[PDB]
RNA sequence: UGCCAGCCACCGCGGUCAUACGAUUAACCCAAAUUAAUAGAUCCACGGCGUAAAGAGUGUUUAAGAAAAAAAAUCACAAU
């Protein structure tokens, strides 16, 4: 969300976010189901599915997002461009 | 076991292909008449396909035959020989309007 | 609220899932109806790529043996005298009559084209139809 | 309240409940020219499974499949009507514009045949009003807009989680359409046919709902 | 019961073959000043101009004789992925339904 | 104090209202240690080569390799 005032953009991006929601399927409600590797534009994310105790070892943004999803155990290495939106 | 289903034949209806005025004629440098048809009367230029309307093959045969005639001394270069002025006009150009 | 991603799944998918997550607290009408008699294909978004290389479509062109006959008919006699009525569901044209006659004389075993064709023309002249032909 | 759950649940258990099987046939569709599509030069890639083939350059839709689908679309339409929900006929084609507006008004259903304002579905509360109900179903009699791109309402109905019935001609893109029925949108007997069918389905459903309501009232 | 294939195979529109130079019957469903909108039963209507001879005999509902050229007017143009439809058919108006 | 005096690993700070200099007050962080300097450990491409560094002006063979399933050498036109 984007605005002249910081406060304003905060509001805008919140209220807009709630409109695009995904459902993320969680295996046993902690990990993902299986290993994932994706090249999105110039960013490569590579994630691996962990056992119960191995908490959230990830780029800090991914940890943030995971904590929001409910994914508690994960390993992800991002390579190529680390640009945040991508 | 449905007999009403379509049969994978080639198109029966398909038309024949259109033909250059000359398809399977023989262009020969020796007859300046046929050649002199595809020239501009005033200049002596050779007309293009978009005027003569020929298979690329024949437009080529015509060009080569023309130039050959012109240098072996059968046919004049700078103007269409006046004798052949009143022969049939095959080409699509209109000068006088 | 809901999910405005058109590309991610079917509306069914997104809806059911958003209910599953406990976000969407009221089931929408069309949902129960949907579950009951779902469509043939999942309405998931798809991008229409242009084909390339040697690839072509699978679509079959529609031809029947009768066509193989009709062509000779039209080459010979042009379109028939009776015109055409594309409103009348049972309408038979002059070409179609000629076809049926040709097929019947095929069942007598004459394998020559000329015999079949000309004799079907005669069998048609019998019924009173005029074939004016063309040069 | 329990028997209201009865009145909503009951019709789901039969396949035919409004008996719409008998409103059309493959021959019925065939005479309305529905099986006729555009030239093969215009054919949209995603339509090929619905083509019976191509006759001399024309694409002939496969009616067996048109029937299969149409049965489903009508069924769905009807059940939405019975459940008292908003149906929106949408077409931007100026021949049938009047025809469709008429049809809709006769079913007690709504029509948008005109220019589709930008945020109509996505930003509803600004265009229409402070709080609003949005259509529960949207029927497209033509999936295209007069510039030959897909009608906006398709992308935005999808965007809004609204299920969509629509008649997809041979050059349309069916992908985002919930229950597509392949067939001819251009010719008059076809559009008149589809209008009449959706009309009858709606009316029949609203009746059945009235009658079953009456029955529920005499039950106690 | 009749399979769709069976219907398609016998229909008058299949009987015609190629639609070039075919004599057909058509009916006028709409009029603007000199423009007759003629439904000949195929897919798209054609549109022809009201002739000079017996101009007033052509009215909505009338029947006329057409010479069909093209069932749909369509072409691909430079730089386009798909063809362009005019959404019309090409016909020559001959006379009206001599009867 | 005033583009001076000075500061910084990198971005940078100092021109009269400096949280960046110098000192004070408060705080933070390590702790019998704490900073600085220098050497290591670690770190480059199983990635790339139209426009960013990069397909070498052209073809043939040598060496070396690949053969991994199905076939082919060949006819209007301005090669030399
Ligand atoms: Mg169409
Ligand atoms: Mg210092
Ligand atoms: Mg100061
Ligand atoms: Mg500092
Ligand atoms: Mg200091
Ligand atoms: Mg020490
Ligand atoms: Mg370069
Ligand atoms: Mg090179
Ligand atoms: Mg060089
Ligand atoms: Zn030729």
């Amino acid at each position: 969300g984007k605005a002249t005032e910081r406060a304003d953009a905060f509001r805008k991006a919140k209220n807009r976010a709630v409109h695009y929601l995904h459902y993320i399927e969680r295996y046993e409600d902690h990990t993902i189901y299986h290993d994932i590797s994706l090249k999105f534009k110039r960013t490569h994310i590579k994630m691996k599915k962990q056992p119960r105790g191995y908490g959230l070892h990830c780029h800090r943004a991914i940890m943030t997002i995971c904590r929001l999803i409910g994914i508690k155990d994960l390993y992800a290495k991002v390579s190529g461009s680390v640009n945040m939106l991508n | 076991s449905n007999e009403d289903l379509p049969v994978p034949m080639e198109n029966p209806y398909k038309e024949p292909l259109k033909k250059c005025i000359l398809c399977e004629k023989h262009v020969d440098y020796k007859n300046v008449q046929l050649l002199s048809q595809f020239i501009s009367p005033f200049t002596g230029c050779i007309y293009g396909r978009h005027i003569t309307g020929l298979c690329g093959k024949k437009q080529k045969e015509i060009t080569k035959a023309i130039k050959r005639a012109q240098i072996l001394g059968f046919m004049p270069v700078t103007y269409k020989d006046p004798a052949y002025l009143k022969d049939p006009k095959v080409c699509n150009i209109k000068y006088r309007e | 609220a809901g999910s405005r991603l058109e590309t991610v799944g079917s509306i069914f998918s997104r809806t059911r899932d958003l209910i599953r997550a406990g976000v969407l607290k009221e089931k929408p009408l069309w949902l129960d109806i949907y579950n009951a008699f779902p469509p043939l294909r999942e309405p998931v978004f798809r991008r229409p790529r242009l084909r390339y290389g040697k690839a072509k479509a699978a679509v079959q062109d529609i031809f029947y043996h009768e066509d193989r006959i009709r062509a000779k008919f039209y080459s010979a006699y042009g379109s028939g005298p009776k015109a055409f009525d594309l409103f009348n569901p049972n309408f038979k044209s002059t070409c179609q009559r000629f076809v049926e006659k040709y097929i019947e004389l095929q069942r007598l075993g004459e394998t020559d084209e000329e015999k079949l064709f000309v004799e079907a023309g005669k069998a048609l002249l019998a019924e009173g139809v005029t074939l004016r032909r063309v040069g | 309240n329990d028997l209201r759950d009865r009145i909503l649940s009951e019709p789901l258990k039969h396949a035919d409940f409004f008996n719409l099987k008998e409103l059309f046939s493959v021959r019925s569709l065939f005479d309305a020219r529905v099986h006729l599509g555009h030239k093969a030069g215009c054919r949209h890639r995603f339509m090929e499974p619905y083509l019976f083939g191509s006759r001399l350059g024309q694409d002939i839709i496969d009616l067996e499949q048109t029937a299969a689908h149409l049965q489903l679309a009508l069924n769905f339409t009807a059940h939405v009507a019975y459940r008292e929900g908003i149906i929106l006929f949408v077409s931007r084609h100026r021949q049938f514009a009047h025809l469709i507006e008429t049809t809709a008004r006769d079913c007690g259903e709504y029509a948008h045949t005109r220019y589709f304002k930008g945020g109509l579905l996505t930003n509803a509360p600004l265009l229409l009003g402070p709080g609003v109900r949005l259509p529960d179903l949207i029927i497209f009699l033509h999936t295209l807009n007069n510039v030959f791109e897909p009608h906006v309402a398709v992308r935005d109905a999808a965007k809004m989680n609204i299920p969509t019935v629509g008649i997809v001609d041979t050059n349309c893109n069916p992908a985002l359409i919930t229950y597509p029925v392949p067939g001819n949108d251009d010719s008059p007997p076809a559009v008149r046919l589809f209008c009449r069918l959706f009309q009858v389905a709606i009316s029949r459903a609203k009746e059945k709902r009235r009658q079953v309501e009456a029955l529920y009232r005499l039950q106690g | 019961v009749e399979s769709f294939a069976s219907m398609l195979r016998h229909s008058p529109l299949t009987q015609m073959g190629p639609a070039k130079n075919k004599l057909v019957i058509g009916q006028i469903f709409h009029i603007v000043e000199d423009d007759l909108y003629i439904d000949f039963g195929g897919k798209f209507h054609c549109v022809c101009k009201r002739p000079e001879v017996d101009g007033e005999k052509y009215q909505k509902g009338t029947r006329v004789r057409l010479r069909l050229l093209d069932l749909e007017l369509t072409s691909r143009f430079l730089g386009a992925t798909t063809d362009t439809t005019i959404l019309e058919a090409d016909a020559v108006l001959l006379g009206l339904q001599e009867s």
